[PDB]
């Protein structure tokens, strides 16, 4: 299956420019209209413009005088520069495919990227701390216990928090994260677990906030 | 540019319902009109093409009809994994325009709050803060109150809350809120709680812990 | 209002076709993403050249079976109608002679 990936999310400072790559794997970019589309937090889906493996490209009206597409064929990558932004221009971004009716292309989307969230902001790229949730007497109801984490003073979004590795999937709710009156965002993930297991599963939660390449595995213990 | 126009904003069904949901256009665009589900956190699949057309790997439980102006997106029986938001979007012309949304959840039996509490750890006291956490685990409707009180004074503004996307399983959510203060305002006060309200439960509840144990 | 190219004259019993890929009529004041469309064959049989979303079937979407209908398009069309080209005004201008990419199949009769 073709698959494709924008590069890492992370900040742009006001009036800079936004740089953006997405590479195609298991398929090439050769014969296809490939595209790049936003989605601002909350809010609905925006297409940027498209660019045929050629070269030529078309450009939404409402962007077009601060917007390129290029491409790549070498490296199976098509790339995005966005001008000048402002806030109004935080948004996660995707790059996808348009489909193709015998020779033809669409304007329909049959393959995306995963998306990459750029935020807008002249702030400062800051790892989290994280501390422990334990789980005690006050978050053990009967025959069911709840531990997690709390991932505190990032910027910007996204973490990511997975636990034991992802092999814990079963009673897991990562929160969407709250932004603080510091400026700085925060987030909960927790398990509910057997009350009989704790102190006997090992329980670790894995946190990866990628801007600030910071990763933590925290373990949490009882008490 | 083409103005999409989705009906309702959000609606909620029960699991083997049929849904039925509305995309407008403000010129005729024949059948050049797409449909995608997106998930929390997802980029946008597309269900339909052409208006009527189901994209391959996609459950014959989703349709699409309509040409010209007027389109519908039907789910002919809502499983519980279909919570999400589905857009349109017309593939008439340049710029592609979508339409805001519209925002599915599973309608289900009511079910009251688990209540959890977490006191701030001993790490994070060390750094000079204090968050206490309030989890309200597996509950539905998603409406819910959730309030703080510390020395039984009720806080007001000084709290955040967040909640989880529906469970594909149960179709349940969870809460989780989270009052911040300094060490030193920590250190004043004994009885941190939350008391909850939720339509599940006979009247609202409280779950409490002393500081220091 | 006409094709914007002269006709395709069916001089054999065979209807017109051709390979995917092939068939559309070169027009230099187009551009890659306008090449598809449909011949219709009139009322030796004639064929004309209309794009995508005009003309007589304006209306029908690329693919569409209508006796008397074939589709063409050139690899970097968009299936997007073609509402900026139109058809022709004869009194206004003339008919581009219809000509085709050096290598393009013909079937016999054409
Ligand atoms: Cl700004
Ligand atoms: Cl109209
Ligand atoms: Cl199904
Ligand atoms: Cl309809
Ligand atoms: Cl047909
Ligand atoms: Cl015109």
């Amino acid at each position: 299956q073709v698959q494709l990936q924008e590069s890492g999310p992370g900040l742009v400072k006001p009036s800079e420019t936004l740089s953006l790559t997405c590479t195609v794997s298991g398929g090439s970019i050769s014969s296809y209209y490939w595209s790049w589309i936003r989605q601002p937090p909350g809010k609905g889906l925006e297409w940027i413009g498209y660019v045929y493996y050629s070269g030529n490209t078309k450009y939404n009206p409402s962007l077009k005088s601060r917007v390129t597409i290029s491409v790549d064929t070498s490296k199976n990558q098509f790339s995005l520069k966005l001008g000048s932004v402002t806030a109004a221009d935080t948004a996660v971004y995707y790059c996808a495919r348009h489909s193709r009716i015998e020779v033809a292309g669409t304007l329909d989307f049959d393959y995306w990227g995963q998306g990459t969230l750029v935020t807008v902001s002249s702030a400062s790229t800051k790892g989290p701390s994280v501390f422990p949730l334990a789980p005690s007497s006050k978050s053990t109801s009967g025959g069911t216990a709840a531990l997690g984490c709390l991932v505190k003073d990032y910027f910007p979004e996204p973490v990511t928090v997975s636990w034991n590795s992802g092999a814990l999937t079963s009673g897991v709710h990562t929160f969407p994260a709250v932004l603080q009156s510091s400026g700085l965002y925060s987030l909960s993930s927790v398990v509910t677990v057997p009350s009989s297991s704790l102190g006997t599963q090992t329980y670790i939660c894995n946190v990866n906030h990628k801007p600030s390449n910071t990763k933590v595995d925290k373990r949490v213990e009882p008490k | 540019d083409i103005q999409m126009t989705q009906s309702p904003s959000s609606l909620s069904a029960s699991v083997g319902d049929r849904v039925t949901i509305t995309c407008r256009a403000s010129q005729s665009i024949r059948s050049y009109l797409n449909w995608y589900q997106q998930k929390r956190g997802k980029a946008p699949k597309l269900l339909i093409y052409a208006a009527s057309s189901l994209q391959s790997g996609v459950p014959s439980r989703f349709s699409g009809s309509g040409s010209g102006t007027d389109f519908t997106l039907t789910i002919s029986s809502l499983q519980p994994e279909d919570f999400a938001t589905y857009y349109c979007q017309q593939s008439y012309s340049t710029p592609p325009t979508f339409g805001q949304g519209t925002k599915v959840e599973i309608k289900r039996t009511v079910a009251a709050p688990s209540v959890f509490i977490f006191p701030p750890s001993d790490e994070q006291l060390k750094s000079g803060t204090a968050s206490v956490v309030c989890l309200l685990n597996n509950f539905y409707p998603r409406e819910a109150k959730v309030q703080w009180k510390v020395d039984n004074a009720l806080q007001s503004g000084n709290s955040q809350e967040s909640v989880t996307e529906q469970d594909s399983k149960d179709s349940t959510y969870s809460l989780s809120s989270t009052l911040t203060l300094s060490k030193a305002d920590y250190e004043k006060h004994k009885v941190y709680a939350c008391e909850v309200t939720h339509q599940g439960l006979s009247s609202p509840v409280t779950k409490s812990f002393n500081r220091g144990e | 209002t006409a094709s914007w190219f002269t006709a395709l004259t069916q001089h054999g019993k065979e209807d017109l076709k051709f390979p995917r890929g092939q068939g559309v009529p070169i027009n230099t004041n187009s551009s890659p993403d306008d090449q598809i469309g449909y011949y219709r064959r009139a009322t030796s049989p004639r064929w004309y050249f209309y794009y995508l979303g005009t003309g007589p079937e304006a209306g029908l979407p690329y693919g569409a079976n209508k006796d008397g209908i074939i589709w063409v398009a050139t690899e970097g069309a968009l299936n997007t109608p073609k509402d900026h080209i139109g058809t022709r005004n004869p009194a206004n201008n003339a008919a581009i002679v219809l000509q085709l990419p050096q290598g393009t199949t013909l079937p016999k009769g054409f």
